[PDB]
RNA sequence: CGAUCCACA
RNA sequence: GUUCGAUCCACAG
């Protein structure tokens, strides 16, 4: 899996950014259900981390 | 008689691979120095000035053609 | 080491006294949200899974758009930059399709090869490379070639190779990889593929996921907040940021939106190095996208000449009524 | 008549 | 690249 480093942006196969020291996540975004079964749910906690 | 070049190697996908300095057409017939049928051009690729060529060996054991200079034969 | 987009053209001034009326048109920045949408492009980060068309299809339904389209197809297993032009901006994808792209790839080799050799062979493939082998002809035929602007190998672990590649539109990375593998004997295939650039759109702050896009939109319809949804949508101008531009004067804008081709005298300023037949973006002096067209003259001819047709208008985007009819 | 905008092969 | 609508027929002084 192609990983991405959240700080440097740098692309890597490894679990630790060899340029920013940070832990890496997968580069691909997450799947999206088109009926978005749990959208009003995701929106509920989203509102409280943006101050909405 | 249009000299292709030396067979670099036999590729696992079952193709003789030659580096050359021109572009063979798909399905050109390929021969050795002693003039015998060896296979057909199935792919051309890489740098236009210096293409790789992929030949489908129409011969029993092809692994014996590495190092050998192959030729295309118009007629 | 970079795409052609990335090269900055020079701007030749033809009418140095040209000015623009603030009452006419709408700079992208100060567009009302609903209008912003009507002329927008989303720098979308597509998820592995769907076809590019399905993605757009969803966007249509969820935002209640009458139409939209995407700026270069991504295969279902592929993620990354997928520009989606909306509504009246939909056709701008035409300026994107030709545009250079950048990917990050994972090649899996079918046998073992030293790294020195993997690096060396991979640089054979920078430059003009052959796509489809020609067919037997009795006459000199056209040969299908695409340019690979750069291959940068990021890291190598074993049989697995991760590289960044910049290419000309119409270059299949799957195919590049197969060809490379063939050139290393053992063979290879494409493990993973992500698109990191499509012309002017890249992985930056404007790049948004399907989740955020829909969430921000609800934050506007339900919570009365327009700031987030607005940020998710770019001015269609962005889509046209890599093309050569002819900036016209206000006197000429409504003529173009009413179906006149752009004549030399309407020109205020232009990019240098426009060849006849090139794709050009015709812009307002406030940098609105008025239209796309084919150049009928060179930057030089446009600059020196005093009459004639500079650009054949092909697609018009700006509403007939933003600038007054000023001609005849 | 010709361009552009809109809908349908 | 072909069917009837809509706008215009515009060298931008």
């Amino acid at each position: 899996r192609i990983r991405k480093c959240p700080k440097c942006g740098r692309y890597t196969l490894k679990e630790v950014c060899p340029v920013c020291g940070e832990k890496t996540k997968v580069a691909h975004p997450p799947r999206f259900s088109p009926e978005d079964p749990y959208g009003e749910y995701r929106r509920r906690w989203k509102r409280e981390v943006l101050g909405i | 008689m249009k000299r292709l070049g030396k067979v670099l190697h036999y590729a696992k996908q079952g193709f003789l691979i030659v580096r050359t300095n021109w572009v063979p057409s798909l399905n050109d017939r390929v021969v050795d120095k002693r003039l015998q049928f060896v296979g057909i051009v199935k792919d051309v690729f890489g740098p236009v000035k210096m293409p790789y060529v992929a030949i489908k060996p129409k011969v029993s054991n092809p692994e014996i053609y590495v190092g050998e200079v192959l030729y295309v034969d118009e007629r | 080491r970079i795409l052609p987009a990335d090269i900055k053209r020079e701007v030749l001034i033809k009418d140095e006294n040209a000015e623009t009326n603030p009452d006419w048109g709408f700079p992208p920045e100060k567009r009302p949200i609903e209008m912003h949408i009507q002329f927008g492009v989303i720098n979308l980060d597509k998820p592995p899974g769907p076809t590019s068309h399905e993605v757009v299809a969803w966007i249509k339904k969820i935002l209640n758009l009458e139409k939209a389209g995407h700026g270069g197809t991504l295969d279902p297993k592929v993620s990354g930059v997928l520009p989606v032009a909306l509504e009246k901006a939909t056709r701008v994808v035409q300026a994107l399709l030709p545009a250079g792209k950048e990917y990050v790839a994972l090649m899996h080799l079918h046998g073992d090869v030293p790294e020195d050799k993997i690096i060396q062979v991979m640089k054979e493939f920078e430059g003009e490379i052959i796509q489809r082998p020609p067919l037997r002809s009795a006459v000199k035929r056209r040969l299908r070639t695409r340019k690979v602007y750069y291959i940068e190998v990021l890291e190598i672990e074993g049989r697995d190779v991760l590289f960044r590649v910049g290419v000309e539109a119409g270059t299949y990375i799957r195919s590049l990889i197969h060809h490379i593998g063939l050139a290393l004997g053992v063979g290879a295939h494409m493990s993973e593929l992500r698109r990191t650039r499509s012309g002017p759109f890249k992985e930056d702050e404007t790049l948004i996921t399907l989740h955020d896009l829909v969430d921000y939109y609800y934050f506007w319809k339900e919570d009365g907040i327009e700031e987030y949804f607005r940020k998710a949508i770019q001015p269609m101008e962005k889509a046209v940021e890599h093309l050569p531009k002819v900036w016209i004067k206000d006197s000429a804008v409504a003529a173009v939106t009413h179906g006149a081709d752009l004549a030399v005298p309407g020109i205020a300023k232009l990019h240098a190095g426009i060849k006849r037949g090139d794709l050009v973006a015709i812009m307002t002096l406030k940098d609105e996208l008025v239209a796309l067209g084919k150049a009928m003259m060179t930057s030089q001819e446009m600059l020196e000449k005093t009459k004639g047709i500079a650009v054949d208008v092909e697609k018009v985007f700006m509403p007939r009524d933003w600038y007054p009819k000023l001609w005849e």
